[PDB]
Order: structure tokens, then sequence, then C-alpha cells
């Protein structure tokens, strides 16, 4: 117990303001896009709270912006090159053209990703039975879930199939993927 | 001030006349080829009657090398900020008189700019000496040579306004003009 | 000599693909008057009281109204 005066059962582990801005509100946490104008549960509330979504819009855009996104940088005053191209110097029809192809594509890479996460279901199940060598066939919606959400680091799945394979145990999972802070070095980016 | 910098220069080169006059032997005096291979001394080597004399001249430099680094180290508040005014005395006239005699040695037909060791911080220091007469003597404020330079900037700056506006292109058509 | 003019044609084209303003947010750097911009106002002299009819017409002159 470092701390002098108080201590608590728990640790005190430092806040941090944050780096980045939330998903917006309307997009899921996975690769699919979203409805492009309202979410599909805006309709299953009271008119009078689907107020959070144009506060939601306000708020990621003009209102509560972290302080480190407005660094000035060396890399910053060259992708606003790039982007001014984007916003400025491009008609808004080639712009929409590219969006429709955007779209198309992400949504065929979200159909391949819901595949590969449910072969990998298959996969863990199989390999549990050697690793309990008895009766468990089964996984875990919590993992699968986890797996569509990007939610484990590789170490982590790497750590659950090696626990899978030597003790079964399907209800052990790692803790958590934490979220990626954004990177800083110094008047370079 | 220039002060300071007359009397470090002086160190310097009197540090390094002494640095390549007593860490060497001695220099030699070109042979003439067929200069009269008899008498009038060409053809032969320099005489035990002139490396004392370089010694000499040597120590006579440090001394004033030294001399000159106290007073420099010492008037660099400019504790006595008066009574170096005797020694003033000594710093220059014989300074002065130094040149004096080597202001006669061309009259009397001494050679000075073959040999290295001798001569050269000989003129150098007793002009430097003559120069700190100067830097007493006007009283170079290390702010006064800036003032000159500001004053023929600003002379050379008036010269080529006009020659701008008179045969470049006139200062009424370059600048802009409001009120419409 | 049909590339050298399909090179211009491509930019022409491109150029056709913007057809105006929609899409274009104002800007604060760029005005839309180049008086603002360039900080232009008249003065005293040079002012004729029915100088202001000229100026009248030389809008209904652009305006494209026929009557002048
Ligand atoms: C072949 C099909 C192209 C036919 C055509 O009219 O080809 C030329 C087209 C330009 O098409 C223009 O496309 C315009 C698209 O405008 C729309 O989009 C614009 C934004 O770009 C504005 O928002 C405008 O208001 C909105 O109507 C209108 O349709 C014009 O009538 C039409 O001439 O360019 C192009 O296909 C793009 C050329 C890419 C060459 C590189
Ligand atoms: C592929 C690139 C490898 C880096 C990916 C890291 C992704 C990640 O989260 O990793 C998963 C974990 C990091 O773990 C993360 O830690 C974070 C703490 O800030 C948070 O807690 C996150 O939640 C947690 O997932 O990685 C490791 O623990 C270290 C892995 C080392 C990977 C680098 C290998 C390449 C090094 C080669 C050099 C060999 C020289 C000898
Ligand atoms: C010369 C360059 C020298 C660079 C040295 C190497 C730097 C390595 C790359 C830096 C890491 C990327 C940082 C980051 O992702 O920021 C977020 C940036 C936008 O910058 C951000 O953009 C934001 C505005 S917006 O996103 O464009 O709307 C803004 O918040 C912020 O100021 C701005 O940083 O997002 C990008 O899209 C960067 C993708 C391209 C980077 C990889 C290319 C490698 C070069």
């Amino acid at each position: 117990t470092s701390a002098p005066f108080i201590s608590p059962m728990t640790p005190y582990v430092p806040e941090e303001e944050p780096t980045r801005t939330p998903p917006s509100i309307k997009d899921t946490g996975t690769l699919r896009p979203a409805s492009e104008w309202y979410p599909q549960w805006m309709q299953y509330r009271r008119r009078e709270d689907n107020y959070v979504f144009w506060q939601d819009k306000f708020m990621r855009c003009s209102t509560d912006i972290p302080w480190a996104e407005k660094r000035w940088t060396l890399f910053s005053t060259v992708w606003y090159l790039v982007q001014q191209l984007r916003f400025v110097g491009t008609p808004p029809a080639l712009r929409y053209v590219a969006f429709l192809g955007w779209r198309a594509l992400m949504f065929q890479v979200y159909a391949a990703h819901k595949a590969l996460v449910l072969w990998q279901c298959k996969l863990d199940a199989g390999l549990a039975r050697i690793g309990s060598g008895g009766a468990t066939a089964t996984f875990s919606k919590t993992m699968a879930l986890r797996r569509l959400h990007w939610r484990n680091s590789p170490l982590a799945e790497a750590l659950y199939a090696l626990n899978l394979y030597k003790t079964g145990r399907v209800h052990l999972l790692p803790p958590v993927a934490k979220p990626i802070p954004r990177p800083t070095f110094f008047w370079l980016f | 001030t220039v002060a300071g910098l007359l009397l470090t220069t002086t160190i310097v080169v009197s540090l390094y006349g002494l640095f390549a006059a007593v860490f060497a032997p001695a220099p030699a005096l070109p042979v003439a080829v067929g200069a009269w291979p008899g008498t009038a001394a060409a053809a032969a080597v320099m005489d035990g009657s002139a490396a004392g004399l370089r010694r000499l001249a040597a120590g006579g430099l440090l001394l004033t090398a030294a001399a000159s680094h106290g007073l420099f180290d010492f008037a660099g508040s400019v504790p006595n900020p008066t009574i170096y005014s005797l020694l003033n005395l000594g710093f220059v006239a014989a300074a002065v008189l130094q040149s004096y005699f080597l202001y006669i040695a061309p009259a009397w037909g001494v050679n000075v700019n073959w040999d290295t060791a001798l001569w050269g911080p000989m003129y150098g220091t007793a002009f430097l000496g003559l120069v700190y007469g100067l830097v007493a003597l006007t009283k170079f404020d290390w702010s006064s040579v800036v003032d000159a330079v500001l004053r023929v900037a600003c002379w050379f700056a008036e010269l080529t306004m006009w020659f701008w506006d008179t045969f470049v292109w006139k200062f009424s058509w370059s600048e802009k003009t409001r009120r419409a | 000599a049909a590339v050298a003019a399909g090179w211009h044609l491509a930019s022409f084209a491109l150029n056709l693909a913007f057809w105006g303003v929609e899409g274009m947010p104002p800007d604060r750097y760029w005005p839309t008057s180049p008086r603002i911009r360039l900080q232009i106002r008249p003065g005293r002299y040079g002012n004729m009281d029915g100088g202001q009819r000229v100026y009248m017409d030389y809008l209904a002159r652009s305006e494209g109204v026929p009557l002048n």
C-alpha cells in the first residue's frame, strides 16, 4: 500500500482523457455498414426519447472533441491535402459511385467473416473434445459473439485454444481486449 | 570590447611566437648560390651569436604576453580600474618606440622579410600596441563601429532607393494606392 | 492527335461532372464577392450625385431587364 492516507481494497488505476471519438451511435461493432440514415432501433422507442440521435451527432461533430484530434503535426498537414482533395477537388458524383462500390465490397467482406467465424466455432468445439477427452462437444456463444465483434487479441485466442486442447473448460475465457489509444510521437505525427 | 580583443589577440600571437621560437633550434639563411665564394659571410651557417638573440626576443615576447594576459583579465571589468594608467605608459609608448626601430629597419638595410619567427611577431605586437594606444585614444564603445556600419548602410540604402525610383520603376507605380 | 485531344476531353468531362455548387459548403478564406475579400470601398471624390442614376441602368443592363 504505497498510498499513505487512503487505500481501499481495490488499487487505484489512474484515468486519462480519451484519445478518439466513440463509435457513432448507429454503427454495429461488426464490419457490416449501417442503415445509412436511420438506425432500425429508432422505431421501437418513444418519439420523445430519440433526441439522442441528433445529440450524438452534435457531440461527435462539434462539442466533445478530445484535444488529441486537434494536434498539429507534420503528418496531419499532409493528410489535410489528401482530405481536401477528396472533399473539394472531386465532384460529388464520382464520390457517390465510389461510395456505392465500397458499400457492396464491405457487405461481401462481412459475409465472408461470418462464415469464417462459424467454421471457427466448429473447429473449437471439435478440439475441446480431444482436450477434455470425454463428452463436451460444446462451444461458448460468448466466444462466438466476441469473435464476431473483434473483442479478442490474438494472444487471447491462442491461450484459449491451448486451454481447450489441454483441459477443456470451455467456459474459461480470456479477460477482454482493451481499446487501442491514438498513437502520438512529437511534432512528427 | 575591442580592448579585450586587442589584448587577447596579442596573447595568442605572442604565445604562438613563443611556441614556434622555443621549440625549434633555428631556421636557415638562404645560401644565394654563387655569392662571393670567399668572404662576405655568404654560403655559411647562422652563428651562435643569434640563437641566444632569438631566445631573448622570445623571452621578451613572453613577458609582454603574460603582461597583456594580466592586464586583460584584470581590466575585464572595464580590481583597480585606473591604476594601470601607469603601466598603460609602459604598455604602449615602448611598443610604438619598438615600431620606430623597425620603421628604421629598412633604412639600416636589415632584412626582415626572409625569416619568420623573428620580425613577424615584432611588427605584429608593435602595431597592436599602437592600436591599443588607439583603443585608449578614441575609445571605441564596441557599439560605435556598429554605428558607422549603420551610417554607411543608411547612406547606401538612400542611394539605392533613389536609383530604383529613377531608373527602374517609379515608387508611385509599384506601391498600391487607396481610397478608390 | 486523337490521344492529345482525348486528354483535354477527359478534363472537360470531369469539369462537367461538377455542374454547380451543390456539395460545396461555405468558406471564410474565400467569400463570393471579391470586394469583401479585397477590402475595396469607395471614398469621397469621384462621387457624382446623379451617378447613382447611371448605376441603376448598369444593373438594369446586366439584370437583363430589356426595359432600360
